[PDB]
């Protein structure tokens, strides 16, 4: 992540998507504390439970974290940088979203 | 990274999801896929060891789950297949198919 | 990355007055836009735009026109977001240009009415404009040399605090009749050229011929 | 939107040597500060300010002296926060420039002292110095015609694969006072002019006249 850091920018430098946007509406709680708990994005440099491996079962977007992020030698500007999308045999990936628009256009 | 795309920006992807086991009535096992069904997905998350409780197939009678699955597999006909235009995005593998389960979840 | 600076070679085609040129390597960040290196002298700082990004290419800043002596430099990487980086100080003993201009308007005095190719008085009068680098470096003096019809070497005279020469009939008439043909006359078909030259500062770019 | 481009037309005053000025309409983007246009040939693209933001007022980036061939163009619209837009392509088969420059020092060789407007051979010796545009189109000539005292065409002779011409004795007292006034005799007062021409590149935009 501090390595990825020097390549972002100012804002989103440490962050990360949350997995599970919407979690489910009980009696447990109410309209406006369910619709004000539900967060996009949270930082990875003081939560510890970001850092989980997700289970996806179907199709549903879900972001990667980052487990690796290096350049090249002669070649400062390539970057390679690996992120771990779900857990488990997974049939594949359907679409990636490069920043927020996918590659495969609507 | 070059003069234009000046920051990594936040990957996201689109996954499809963990493969599940699909039990048969007769007897076969078929796990080359992922399924929507929700028993299915609920026994891949209760017999994983790996992520979740390890409880084994065993203590667990297969004709009563197999009847089950298929209260959530009835066809519902309320609507039409063709009214879904993001078919391949909602856990569909093909229009031409049923793909109108009473209940499915992603 | 490695900020160094270069002086100019000796004699190149063009480059009049251009002190040594500084280059440097793009920073690692890869949102900076342009730098901004300040020079002492100047009040204002120069800016270069980075339009192109490739880390392994030095990006250069010529001076021209700076005199020899103490410059300290100053570079920065400047960011979108205006971030500045930290500076690096380089101070270099600033060279003397060493591609000096050509001499202006090398006209003949006494010359005839007519024609311009022929003489009309006893002595010819070698006329020249200065040179515009004499304010940048003080210690400038320019090499008259003057050449034959036969094209061989006359004379080799150095001209200093004045931009003009007179070649005397006494000079002709005996000294270089005298020790070239041993025997007295006068060489009616001369060839004059001059260029600029100094104690440290090193030749014109090319040679200023009638 | 609409990124294309117009060739110049054919002769106009100035724009001497630009080829076709490339043309598009301002991103929609209201926070776009300028555009990065990044033609083949050249190492560094264009920069062209977005200073006054009108969607129906299209912008404009000329070519002067980029030679005839294949030039691909790629377009960007660049945000206040670094972000490029993905780049609009246009390749067009470039045009020869069609408003070359006027002949330079066209001068008469064996000209008269004293009073220049006066002969001094028989034979007059045209000279004029290359038009700078040689180097981008090779095919190119010059139309020399000389006319007479009389507002009278006399000759009209190409010239080309060299910069000078000689109006020789035999040519104005045989041919053209025979042709002309079916006679023998010379035209001492003579007009010169020319201009450039070439294949397919156009005139030069004005003629050049003693």
């Amino acid at each position: 992540t501090t390595i990825l850091a020097k390549y972002q920018v100012k804002e989103e430098r440490y962050k990360l998507q949350s997995k599970k946007k919407l979690f489910g509406l009980s009696r447990s709680y109410s309209l406006k504390k369910y619709y004000e708990t539900v967060t996009k994005e949270v930082d990875l440099d003081f939560n510890l439970a970001a850092k989980f491996i997700p289970v996806v079962y179907g199709v549903q977007k879900i972001p990667g974290i980052p487990i690796f992020a290096d350049t090249e030698l002669n070649n400062p500007n390539i970057v390679y940088v690996v992120y771990a999308f779900a857990e488990g045999e997974i049939d594949g990936f359907l679409d990636f979203y490069i920043g927020d628009s996918p590659m495969i256009c609507f | 990274i070059n003069e234009n795309r000046t920051e990594i920006p936040e990957i996201s992807a689109e996954v499809q999801g963990k493969k599940v086991k699909v039990y048969n009535s007769d007897g076969t096992i078929k796990a080359d896929k992922t399924s929507l069904n929700g028993i299915w997905q609920l026994m891949d998350y209760l017999t994983s060891d790996r992520y979740g409780a390890d409880i084994t197939l065993d203590q667990f009678p297969l004709q009563k789950v197999i009847s089950e699955a298929k209260i959530l597999d009835i066809i519902d006909e309320s609507y039409q297949t063709s009214w879904q235009p993001y078919w391949r995005y909602v856990g569909w593998n093909d229009p031409l198919s049923e793909n109108r389960q009473i209940v499915q979840l992603n | 990355r490695d900020f160094k600076y270069t002086p100019t070679p000796g004699g190149v085609v063009g480059a009049i007055g251009k002190n040594g040129e500084l280059s440097w390597l793009p920073s690692l960040t890869n949102n900076v836009v342009y730098y901004s290196i300040a020079h002492s002298g100047h009040v204002n700082p120069y800016i270069v735009q980075q339009l192109e990004n490739n880390p392994n290419e030095r990006m250069i800043q010529e001076i021209i026109g700076e005199p020899a002596g103490l410059a300290i430099f100053e570079l920065r990487a400047v960011d979108i977001n205006g971030r500045r980086s930290s500076p690096v100080t380089l101070s270099v003993d600033l060279n003397s240009a060493k591609n000096l201009s050509v001499v202006s308007n090398f006209r003949v005095v006494n010359t005839a009415s007519g024609d311009v190719t022929e003489f009309v008085g006893p002595d010819v009068k070698l006329a020249w404009d200065k040179i515009p680098e004499e304010e940048i470096i003080p210690e400038i003096y320019y090499t008259l040399e003057i050449y034959d019809s036969q094209d061989r070497m006359l004379r080799s005279v150095r001209i200093e605090d004045v931009y003009t020469y007179d070649y005397l009939l006494t000079y002709n008439k005996a000294d270089f009749a005298l020790l070239n043909s041993g025997a007295l006359g006068i060489n009616r078909k001369l060839r004059f050229r001059i260029r600029a030259e100094g104690e440290n500062g090193e030749q014109s770019v090319g040679w200023a011929t009638i």
